[PDB]
């Protein structure tokens, strides 16, 4: 089987700072793992497909990064309108499609 | 920009059976991979089916193995999943989400989603 | 799907005057108040021009493409539909395919198997080829379209290109003066020998309105143009009439 | 000074009274503008490159492009694709030089068969799927697709022919599904003792190594015809500058001079104006369908008036035929 | 000269400038080791 | 690989004749092959590199021809100091610098 962790669960920041989401797995998967942002409001939407691919259509803002078992996102603006939850997701272990618990996102 | 319009959602008692329907119009639907997941109303985001682009490769979830199937309309680009056999379980959004390949089992992940559809098994 | 006509009633070609027409821009430069001398393929003044009538007469005739074709046409209510051009007009050679129909322009380059009697019959019914091969070349264009249109043509093929001049006029052939604005080029590349029209007929069996056509061939000369100030070419001169 | 240049015309140190010519006054272009039509029309490579599915190696899938401008840079410009190795024509003049007609051959191998890809080379894929003529003019794309076309259980969608009777010409396509005769008895059909299917399967898994992960591969054959050709790069347009000496380039035609707003209606076929002495002196612009007189750059022939340089060195310069706000 | 500067197994001892920013001066010896750069983003000293 | 064959292994002449020796290979060399001449009683000695590329400070006498899988060498004078053993060597083939068998030449 896979596991996944999540070491954040709750940040607190500005909208001037930098912040920075950590996802761990059990076992590595050859950096096939994928971000979703899912706003409150709307559908979830992707940022970061693969290791460290960004997918067109969004800022360049967010930055993932990190090979083999933990894998790094960064946001260096955050923006008023990044209120949303984080979820990594891994796609090449025996478990198809497993997501791992949520990152909440906010700033003070 | 493309669209995803999902329905069939509501109110059933357990143990009932009922039908979720998710067209697509903004892209072409003949070469891509859907899926079903499910979001929980205090929990995260789960897989629970997919299909490739044609019906040839089917996988569901393990909890919800041999009770739900899905079903796939190319001639008017949608597709149709069976709730079956429903718990208190099964209460949580459904979302209908579309692969960036067209198998079932890829590395690629989905890459449109869709607003979900809220589903209730209560009496 | 082809069909054989046999209804046609047999007359000789007709003979007219080219009088003044049949002239055109030799390129693509502007000259104000100033006349030009031009050494280029043209038709020359006062000439045979072959007459052939449409109305049972049906005068689908195959003639030589020779170094250049001036088709008029004294046309209402679209009856003349499109040209067809090649060495055999089969599938052994390479053929060239020129159609407007209801919808738009088409032109095809293919290895077409035409009918004996190609023609086109609202106008749903369309017989000119039965097979395409080896389709090289295709190209959508705008709707080019008592007597009240005049239709004149000029088709050019020079080192693998087809030139296409018209020019459309509201009215035997009017004695007047019209420079023909070059309208088409095509780069083909291939032979082109020979060439058949494409008439369209009205089925009530079928019944063919009143419409005459014009060719000429033309041959290297030189002519004197003047130009007036707005860039119009409103004269010439046949240096060897 | 003047005086001097007097002195270097009449190739004397001594200068009599009266006027001399001795040259011309010509103002120097500074910018170069070059201009060409819209680009639009563009060959469509999204549908050969970015394709979801591509077919087998043996069945390679060929596609002909011609009768739009291709933008070679685009190819260039993404970083997944990271084997372009290309033979008998420099990557950098891809974008200039014109040809009459592309072929793309896509198809999918591992990684042991992507140097096989190359004029000279042999191997299965060489012999008995895709054949490349030692006087091959083009290009080839490798890139991974191990996220696209790897699965866990396996994906048996791609084949390869690994038995032929013979090895394939080059630009050769074999779909032949016949039982492969490898002993003296006939097959009959079935697949038995000494008879092997062509076909095999190549099981893609996202568990291989970087030596047999699937590769999508696509390969530019490019041909020049007698036909006129029509398959050509984006030509760049330099932003147009006005009211100046300027050099220009208008549809490949050379000019220096000076741009101005005409007041010349040419017809909508018209493109180039000539005066009356027969020079070009009105042009289009290709982009923006206006009309615009060239003028040359001041002309002037300068003249000097000197008293004999036994009285003195004083001299007047005198500019024929030019305007005195024009120096 | 295939008798003196041919390996069965591969020659490599000579090389040829394939690339460059602008046609060489006559009688110009170049041997610049730059990365040639092709695109907008700068090399910042990769072969990349 | 590459085989050499010598099909003449002894030859017999006199100081006034002519004598020729032909070395065939397995397969075509394009024309790399070479002829050397050694003395029983000192260091052998190269009489002809290439196919017909006479080494400098040999007499003319000796002459090399043929191209593809055969080759022939041939000696007009015979001077009575030709006594040796002539070898033929490949350099083209993967096997580096394979030699054929030894030819006898002696006057009689
Ligand atoms: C046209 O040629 C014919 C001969 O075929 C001649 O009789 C006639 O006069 C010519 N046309 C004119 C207008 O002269
Ligand atoms: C040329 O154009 C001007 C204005 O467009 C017009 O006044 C004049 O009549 C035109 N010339 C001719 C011969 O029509
Ligand atoms: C080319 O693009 C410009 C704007 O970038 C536009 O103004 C112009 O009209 C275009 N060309 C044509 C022929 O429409």
């Amino acid at each position: 089987d896979i596991q996944m962790t999540q070491s954040p669960s709750s940040l607190s920041a500005s909208v001037g700072d930098r912040v920075t989401i950590t996802c761990r797995a059990s076992q590595s998967i050859s950096s096939y793992l994928n971000w979703f942002q899912h706003k409150p409001g709307k559908a979830p939407k992707l940022l970061i497909y693969g290791a460290s691919s960004l997918q067109s259509g969004v800022p360049s803002r967010f930055s993932g990064s990190g090979s083999g078992t933990d894998f790094t996102l960064t946001i260096s603006s955050l923006q008023p309108e990044d209120f949303a939850t984080y979820y990594c997701q891994q796609s090449y272990s025996t478990p198809p499609y497993t997501f791992g618990q949520g990152t909440k996102l906010e700033i003070k | 920009e493309v669209q995803l319009v999902e329905s069939g959602g509501g109110l059933v008692q357990p143990g009932r059976s009922l039908r979720l329907s998710c067209a697509a119009s903004g892209f072409t639907f003949d070469d891509y991979a859907m899926h079903w997941v499910r979001q929980a109303p205090g929990k995260g985001l789960e897989w629970v089916s997919g299909i490739s682009w044609n019906s040839d490769s089917i996988d569901y979830a393990d909890s919800v193995k041999g009770r739900f199937t899905i079903s796939r309309d190319n001639a008017k680009n949608s597709l149709y999943l069976q709730m079956n056999s429903l718990r208190a379980e099964d209460t949580a959004l459904y979302y209908c989400a579309k692969d960036r390949g067209y198998e079932i089992l890829t590395p690629a992940s989905f890459d449109y989603w869709g607003q979900g559809t809220l589903v209730t098994v209560s009496s | 799907q082809c069909v054989n006509l046999t209804t046609r009633t047999q007359l000789p070609p007709a003979y007219t005057n080219s009088f003044t027409r049949g002239v055109y821009y030799p390129d693509k430069v502007f000259r104000s108040s100033v006349l030009h001398s031009t050494q280029d393929l043209f038709l020359p003044f006062f000439s045979n021009v072959t007459w052939f009538h449409v109305i049972k007469r049906f005068d689908n005739p195959v003639l030589p493409f020779n170094d250049g074709v001036y088709f008029a046409s004294i046309e209402k209510s679209n009856i003349i539909r499109g040209w067809i051009f090649g060495t055999t007009l089969d599938s052994k050679t390479q053929s060239l395919l020129i159609v407007n129909n209801a919808t738009n322009v088409v032109i095809k380059v293919c290895e077409f198997q035409f009918c004996n009697d190609p023609f086109l019959d609202m106008e749903s019914e369309f017989r000119v080829y039965s097979s395409a091969n080896n389709c090289t070349f295709e190209y959508v264009s705008q709707p080019f379209l008592n007597f009240k249109n005049l239709r004149e043509f000029v088709f050019k093929n020079i080192d693998g290109y087809f030139k296409i001049y018209s020019k459309h006029t509201p009215i035997d052939l009017p004695q007047g003066f019209s420079a023909l604005e070059p309208l088409v080029d095509l780069p083909i590349g291939i032979n082109i020998t020979r060439f058949q029209t494409l008439l369209a007929l009205h089925r009530s069996g079928w019944t063919a309105g009143a419409a005459a056509y014009y060719v000429g061939y033309l041959q290297p000369r030189t002519f004197l143009l003047k130009y007036n100030e707005n860039g119009t070419i409103t004269d010439a001169v046949d240096c060897a009439l | 000074d003047p005086l001097s240049e007097t002195k270097c015309t009449l190739k004397s140190f001594t200068v009599e009274k009266g006027i001399y010519q001795t040259s011309n006054f010509r103002v120097q272009p500074t910018e170069s503008i070059v201009r060409f039509p819209n680009i639009t029309n563009l060959c469509p490579f999204d549908e050969v490159f970015n394709a979801t599915r591509f077919a087998s190696v043996y069945a390679w899938n060929r596609k002909r492009i011609s009768n739009c401008v291709a933008d070679y840079s685009v190819l260039y410009n993404l970083a997944p694709f990271f084997t372009f190795k290309c033979y008998g024509v420099s990557p950098t003049k891809l974008n200039d030089l014109c040809f009459t007609n592309v072929y793309a051959d896509s198809f999918v191998i591992r990684g042991d068969e992507v140097r096989q890809i190359a004029p000279g080379q042999t191997g299965n894929i060489a012999d008995y799927n895709y054949k490349l003529p030692d006087d091959f003019t083009g290009c080839v794309i490798a890139w991974n697709s191990n996220k696209l076309d790897s699965k866990v259980s396996g994906n048996y969608n791609y084949l390869y022919r690994l038995f032929r009777k013979s090895n394939l010409k080059p630009f050769e396509r074999d779909i032949s599904t016949e039982i492969y005769q490898a002993g003296n008895k006939p097959c009959n059909g079935v697949a038995g003792f000494n008879c092997y299917f062509p076909l095999r399967s190549y099981s893609f898994r996202p568990t291989y190594g970087v030596g047999h992960q699937p590769y999508r591969v696509v390969v530019l054959s490019f041909e020049l015809l007698h036909a006129p050709a029509t398959v050509c790069g984006p030509k760049k347009s330099t932003n147009l500058v006005k009211n100046k000496c300027v050099n220009f380039n208008f549809n490949g035609l050379k000019g220096t001079g000076v741009l101005t707003e005409s007041n010349k209606k040419f017809l909508p076929f018209q493109q180039f104006g000539r005066d009356i002495a027969d020079t070009t002196d009105a042009v289009r612009d290709p982009q923006t369908l206006e009309i615009l007189d060239i003028t040359p750059c001041s002309f002037g022939g300068v003249s000097v008036i000197t008293p004999g340089t036994n009285t003195s060195n004083q001299v007047a310069v005198l500019y024929q035929g030019v305007n005195c706000t024009e120096v």
